[PDB]
């Protein structure tokens, strides 16, 4: 499971496709906008308004799986640095 | 040198060792004469101003900014 600081935007519109799917209309803007692996570790709600997702409900709904998607890798990256350890 | 105290040539010089997709940034922030002030204290929307419209690009550019900010106050 590649870490997300490595994800190249075609990574980024995979895991799009997976979790945001069902608001493929947005997909697309990853793409525009270049959103990389280290971009999409940056990003805020505000990001997302700017890029294009207007509504409200649509762009909560990807921001919590942003979220959701940045917990799940600072907990793995801490997983696999305990076992390099130190 | 601080940061803060670099020319708009020192300026540029740093971009160019970032990735190879800001390299088109660079005539932007040379017209501008962005200093070293300048870029510790940027914005999403000055980069905006600058040419930047990709925002996947703008975070790249405020990444590294992040990292040299870190580095000049030794955090």
């Amino acid at each position: 499971p590649k870490a997300v600081y490595l994800w190249t935007v075609s990574d980024v519109l995979k895991w799009y496709r997976r979790h945001c799917g069902e608001y493929t209309q947005y997909e697309q803007l990853f793409a525009q906008h270049d959103i990389t692996g280290r971009a999409l570790l940056r990003i805020t709600d505000s990001s997302l308004q700017r890029m294009g997702v207007t509504d409200n409900r649509d762009r909560e709904a990807i921001w919590r799986e942003i979220v959701k998607q940045r917990l799940k890798t600072d907990i793995m990256e801490i997983r696999d640095m305990e076992r390099l350890n130190i | 040198e601080p940061v803060s105290k670099w020319s708009p040539s020192q300026v540029v010089d740093w971009m160019k060792g970032l990735d190879d997709c800001l390299q088109q940034y660079i005539k932007n922030f040379e017209r501008e004469k962005i200093s070293g002030d300048q870029l510790l204290r940027i914005t999403h929307q000055e980069l905006e101003d600058l040419g930047v419209s990709r925002i996947g690009h703008q975070e790249l550019i405020l990444e590294a900014v992040d990292l040299l900010c870190a580095l000049n106050y030794g955090l």
